[PDB]
């Protein structure tokens, strides 16, 4: 089972929308980090709750 | 101020015990008794208003007789160290924007300059209010960290939507305007004159004469030439422009308000008449009381002043270097002069008794 | 000659014997904390007019710093007003906050810069030294006017 | 409390929403926007904050919806203007710069003198002694709002910023008046090239010409003035010069021995020395250096006396330091 679940586990992760690497341009007090997406332009956008 | 006496206190303290602003007048009597004992610990008034404020004498319900007594002790103690402590008991007790700030502001003049960076620390929080806006004007006196950014922030403080500050600043401007004026808002006071308020106009008419009082154009440029294009759109405007254009030319348009003078020393004569004019001088604007509050500034108003003196040391022919007005004979007009000729000790700006090199020696 | 050196609180007198036996203790080969330093604590003049040996440089600045915070920061906190006019204030005044050792070691250093005439610059140092040994004995003499005006 | 009062104003928006650029603010309280991803939509603010707070062609609060304008978004990406050194009664005065007085009078008579006439000057010559130091001198001596901008700073390849950038500068020039207009190092927006087409940048001229349109749009009795600092004389419009408006070209040259000596006497004494070091000692051995190698002689002298392990520098070190730097 060690594998089994674990193996299975990745399949989940093997299903992604994605994770955008992005270029934070800055934040504001808004807690929306002002971010240029790498190919895209900037988007001031909330963060991960843990960051 | 300069004559200070217990008598009008002893007059106005039972009047203060009688506590009536519209009759006893005791409210601003405390404010006058604030302009009496300035810069000294007066044990009587310390207890007197402690026997007024805390006792909440007679009519006091209003925040009025609360505050009229507050700043009353708030002027007097100044500079005494340990002996200033009971002044907060009348001030910082009752909760207002005058409250948690003055907790250490009674030290500001008692510190005679401060050693702690605490000044900008806490005061910024309430800032980030009219006399909280004012709170930093004391910070520039003794601490180097709180002197600077006020300049282009003043009219920006004026730029804040609330008249609370928008009345505060044009009143807080005049003293600063003849010290470190806000040049653009001079035009924006014009633009905002009628903008959301015609009392802003009333002030944007009136307070232009205030800032334009004895200082004219130069640093004050964008303010005053509007008072020349201000004449009458209204008889009240025509009245307040007549306030303004009188204040514009107040002192023949040549005067200056600088609390500090070139001797490396402060003045609490003026500083006593400042915040009294803040609760007063309310005729065109909020905190309104009555007309005659205009002239309380007369304790501190200066003309631009250089007294050049020879080895007579009192008015005599003698001259500094070039003026505007000329080489200055005694009591001729100028300000802030490091000139050629020597004084008796520590040549500085300002009033200087001129002594001359014996080789070229001259009265000048 | 060790017992004439016993009572050490002097602002001046004990000086040279604490210079003499110490240079004698320095020529004794002791350049560190030794009989020499015990003299340096107790030299309130070791070499003032004269030039200091390796004696002053090492042994002063060892306790010249031990002196520093001994007197310095006693005055940042207090219940009374700031400033004192007393020459007898070493910041051992009231309760003892300061070793006269450190004091007189510095009260060599205080003369050591009494001759130096570093008045204007030494202010903020002497403020960040805050040695009420120093500035009274830092200038007891010379010109009081301009020297101490830019103080 | 106000938290939610404000937060509801946020709760309006939804999120994360899209940073996106305006194109045209329109009074419909719509406006057409600009996306780096290039959806560009004629769309409305969410109105509490103001259209006026922003400009057509500025990055603004936009939903992901139509990129509906959410409200005022900075677009803090730049300052309040293009790229500027904003100073008022600036540090440098004619005294601090050593004797430049030859052209100080040029900047004096043009700017200082009329303030009681031409609208400004052209700086040329060398920076760090003549131009930059003169730049603030009468600007300080008139004590007005000194706006320092380099053509490389402004070197805008985007069409219309270079003018808008300059306009953002002219925005300050009009409101912040009295405003000293300083313009540094134009090799790029100021070279009109040969043509309006085929690979030559209009935004060169378009920056300049509108900068010039706004330059030629003012002349004074001495209140507000302009400064042109750069080494390329003829790449620029004569209307940019416009003889009669800027007739002052201030072209600095290596400070002459006394003007040198003033920068010397200033910068010699301000690097510690041994009285062996002397002005005419340092004057004479020079080729007529700039005011900098004056300093630079003095600067390194410390380091060469630091190379001598001494803070009080010998006369040779300066002589070395100059003949080094």
């Amino acid at each position: 089972n060690d594998k089994v679940r674990f193996i299975k586990d990745e399949l989940r992760l093997l299903q992604e929308p994605g994770s955008y690497v992005g270029e934070v341009i800055k934040i504001v007090s808004d807690k929306k980090v002002l971010v240029k997406v790498q190919p895209e332009g900037k988007y001031i956008v909330d963060v991960a709750k843990d960051i | 101020a300069g004559s200070k006496n217990d008598e009008v206190l002893g007059l106005l303290l039972p009047i203060a015990a009688s506590t009536d602003l519209p009759i006893e007048t005791a409210a601003m009597a405390s404010l006058a008794l604030a302009h009496v004992f300035v810069g000294t610990c007066n044990g009587d008034i310390t207890t007197s208003i402690m026997d007024n404020f805390l006792e909440r004498t007679a009519i006091e319900l209003k925040t009025d007789w609360v505050r009229f007594l507050a700043l009353a002790l708030g002027i007097l103690y100044m500079g005494q160290g340990e002996q200033v402590d009971d002044v907060l008991e009348t001030i910082s007790a009752i909760e207002h924007p005058m409250t948690s700030a003055i907790e250490v502001l009674v030290g500001s003049c008692a510190y005679t300059g401060t050693g702690d960076v605490l000044l900008i620390q806490d005061l910024l929080h309430r800032l980030t209010l009219a006399y909280a806006v004012l709170g930093i004007a004391l910070i520039a006196l003794g601490e180097d960290i709180g002197k600077e950014m006020s300049l282009r922030h003043f009219g920006h403080l004026m730029h804040y939507g609330n008249e609370h500050i928008r009345r505060m600043v044009p009143l807080a401007m005049g003293i600063v305007s003849v010290s470190d004026p806000q040049m653009k808002v001079f035009d924006t006071l014009t633009r905002f004159s009628h903008d959301a308020d015609l009392e802003v106009s009333m002030n944007s008419i009136f307070a232009m004469g205030l800032c334009g009082a004895g200082t004219n154009n130069a640093r004050l440029a964008q303010l005053l030439r509007q008072l020349a294009s201000y004449y009458s759109r209204e008889q009240d405007a025509l009245f307040i422009t007549r306030l303004a254009q009188g204040l514009l030319h107040l002192g023949k348009g040549t005067m200056t308000m600088d609390v500090f003078n070139d001797a490396h020393v402060l003045n609490k004569v003026t500083l006593a008449s400042i915040l009294t004019t803040a609760v007063g001088l309310v005729s065109p604007s909020f905190m309104l009381k009555h007309h005659q509050l205009f002239y309380m500034l007369n304790a501190g108003i200066r003309p631009k002043f250089i007294l050049a003196l020879n080895d007579e040391g009192e008015p005599i022919k003698v001259n500094v270097r070039v003026g505007q007005p000329v080489l200055l004979n005694h009591g001729e007009r100028a300000e802030l002069e490091t000139d050629e000729y020597i004084s008796y000790t520590s040549h500085i700006e300002g009033v200087v008794i001129l002594k001359k090199n014996p080789d070229y020696r001259e009265e000048e | 000659l060790c017992s004439i050196y016993d009572k050490w609180t002097d602002p001046n007198l004990k000086s040279s014997l604490a210079d003499v036996l110490s240079i004698l203790a320095m020529t004794y080969s002791e350049n560190g904390k030794h009989d020499s330093l015990r003299y340096r604590l107790l030299s309130d003049v070791s070499d003032f007019e004269g030039w200091g040996h390796e004696y002053i440089r090492h042994l002063a600045l060892e306790i010249g710093e031990v002196y520093n915070d001994q007197v310095e920061k006693d005055a940042e906190d207090e219940t009374s007003s700031d400033g004192s006019k007393s020459d007898g204030s070493a910041a051992t005044s009231g309760f003892e906050f300061s070793k006269e050792d450190t004091l007189r070691l510095c009260l060599d250093i205080v003369p050591y810069f009494l001759k130096h005439n570093g008045e204007e610059d030494a202010v903020d140092l002497l403020l960040e030294i805050e040695s009420i040994d120093k500035l009274p004995q830092f200038v007891d003499e010379n010109t009081f006017q301009r020297v101490c005006q830019y103080m | 409390k106000q938290e939610e009062e404000k937060k509801q104003l946020e709760e309006i928006r939804g999120n994360p929403l899209s940073i996106g650029t305006l194109e045209e603010i329109i009074d419909d309280d719509h406006a057409i926007v600009t996306s780096p991803t290039m959806p560009d939509y004629y769309v409305s603010i969410l109105s509490f904050v103001d259209k006026e707070l922003l400009e057509p062609g500025c990055s603004v609060l936009l939903h992901h919806k139509t990129m509906s304008i959410v409200g005022v978004l900075q677009d803090d990406a730049d300052p309040m203007v293009s790229v500027m050194k904003m100073d008022k009664s600036p540090t440098e005065s004619y005294s601090d710069i050593g004797g430049l007085e030859s052209q100080i009078q040029e900047i004096k008579e043009s700017v200082e003198l009329p303030l009681t006439p031409p609208k400004g000057v052209i700086l040329y010559g060398a920076p760090g002694t003549g131009k930059t130091l003169l730049a603030k001198a009468v600007a300080n001596q008139t004590s007005a709002t000194f706006l320092r901008i380099v053509g490389s700073e402004l070197i805008q390849k985007y069409l219309g910023d270079g003018p808008r950038l300059c306009r953002q500068i002219f925005k300050v020039a009009g409101e912040n008046a009295p405003s000293i207009v300083f313009i540094d190092e134009i090799d790029a927006i100021g070279t009109k090239r040969y043509d309006s087409n085929s690979g030559g940048e209009r935004e060169i001229q378009r920056t300049m010409l509108e900068l010039l349109n706004q330059l030629d749009g003012f002349d004074d009795r001495g209140d507000v003035k302009v400064i042109m600092a750069t080494n390329k004389i003829e790449t620029l419009d004569p209307a940019l010069i416009r003889p009669g408006r800027i007739d002052r070209k201030i072209l600095f040259e290596n400070p002459d021995l006394s003007t040198k000596k003033k920068i010397l006497g200033i910068h010699t004494s301000k690097m510690n020395l041994s009285e062996d070091v002397n002005l005419e000692t340092l004057v004479t051995t020079k080729d007529d250096l700039s005011g900098a190698d004056i300093q630079a002689m003095c600067t390194e002298a410390g380091l060469l006396a630091l190379r001598e392990r001494r803070m009080q520098v010998t006369a040779e070190d300066f002589k070395q330091a100059k003949e080094r730097v």
